[PDB]
């Protein structure tokens, strides 16, 4: 599924991400835009044999199990397939662990390169939230 | 049956080949949740979903029965149907000129909406609710009953999901249907309103503004004792 802007903002707010670890909802929507273009089925293969999955491009070496990544730790204790659902619960629960891993949202490369420092509340202006 | 071979047959452009494989998948998916899981595990759902676009109505009917049966499983099975992208085509099929196709799409939606709040939410986001409210004015009593069951399921969610049903303008039709000469229509309307009445004070207040109270009071003395208790219990949730 390709979410709409406010559709994803409302989903992320219902799941507890607005100002989680002090990151306003606009940061999370922006991160999704630049990581996945709002596509829940997005996948990216890395040269290290890991893959990034779903709306927030969660990595198969550290966070989820795809059964094909060497050195995998599965710190979110979740199959990588759950992170491709239209039900964003598992990607949100994993995101809350990631954001707590010592780097805040700097864990998301596209956030650091496209969203950080910007007027991220533009991603939620107009939404019923 | 070989499920992988059934699923590969759905790569066919041949309409006779597509109809025989769809029929077999549908029958297997009727056999309970382990059978549903085998159909899912074989990769059936992407092709079942693409086929909801078949201009061929018999292929469409079979694909809907398969999807409907899969969506009778547990919440993760429903979620796989959602994830495969069924909902937009299902909602478009509520506008089918074929009443049989309409009924089947409505049944599939009803089953998806019988899941948890995330499954209900998918149904709302896909834009089912205004169509379902329209269908409460169907001359076809089967269509009306299935539309009421789907609404009642949606209204079994959280307060925001209830409020989506209220915001789609369900309440006038529902209060009206408490006067149906059909006792099954009445019971389903009553169930829907009873679910709406389990929401917060705003939801309860909307049910009262729509004139539910006068009619629920009347129904405490309906001839049917199950309707009496349903009405007595809806009233208790509102009075609360």
């Amino acid at each position: 599924k390709v979410f709409g802007r406010c559709e994803l903002a409302a989903a992320m707010k219902r799941h507890g991400l607005d100002n989680y670890r002090g990151y306003s909802l606009g940061n999370w929507v922006c991160a999704a835009k630049f990581e996945s273009n709002f596509n829940t089925q997005a996948t990216n293969r890395n040269t290290d044999g890991s893959t990034d999955y779903g709306i927030l491009q969660i990595n198969s070496r550290w966070w989820c199990n795809d059964g094909r990544t060497p050195g995998s730790r599965n710190l979110c204790n979740i199959p990588c397939s759950a992170l491709l659902s239209s039900d964003i619960t598992a990607s949100v629960n994993c995101a809350k662990k990631i954001v707590s891993d010592g780097n805040g949202m700097n864990a998301w490369v596209a956030w650091r390169n496209r969203c950080k420092g910007t007027d991220v509340q533009a991603w939620i202006r107009g939404c019923r939230l | 049956p070989d499920l992988p071979k059934l699923v590969k047959l759905l790569k066919s452009s041949n309409e006779e080949i597509l109809l025989k494989a769809l029929r077999a998948l549908a029958e297997i998916a009727s056999g309970g949740n382990e059978q549903i899981q085998a159909v899912i595990d074989a990769g059936a759902l992407p092709a079942l979903v693409q086929l909801l676009s078949s201009p061929n109505e018999q292929i469409l009917q079979e694909a809907l029965w398969a999807l409907s049966n899969i969506a009778s499983g547990g919440n993760e099975q429903i979620q796989a149907v959602i994830d495969a992208g069924a909902l937009p085509a299902l909602v478009q099929l509520l506008s089918s000129p074929n009443e049989q196709i309409l009924q089947e799409a409505l049944w599939a939606l009803s089953n998806i909406a019988s899941g948890g709040n995330e499954q209900i939410q998918a149904v709302i986001d896909a834009g089912a609710l205004p169509a379902l409210v329209q269908l409460l004015s169907s001359p076809n009593e089967q269509i009306l009953q299935e539309a009421l069951w789907a609404l009642s399921n949606i209204a079994s969610g959280g307060n925001e999901q209830i409020q989506a049903v209220i915001d789609a303008g369900a309440l006038p039709a529902l209060v009206q249907l408490l006067s149906s000469p059909n006792e099954q229509i009445l019971q389903e309307a009553l169930w829907a309103l009873s679910n709406i009445a389990s929401g917060g004070n705003e939801q309860k207040q909307a049910v009262k503004e729509a004139g539910a109270l006068e009619k629920l009071e009347q129904l405490q003395s309906h001839e049917n004792e199950k309707i009496q208790k349903e009405a007595q219990e809806a009233l208790e949730k509102l009075q609360s």
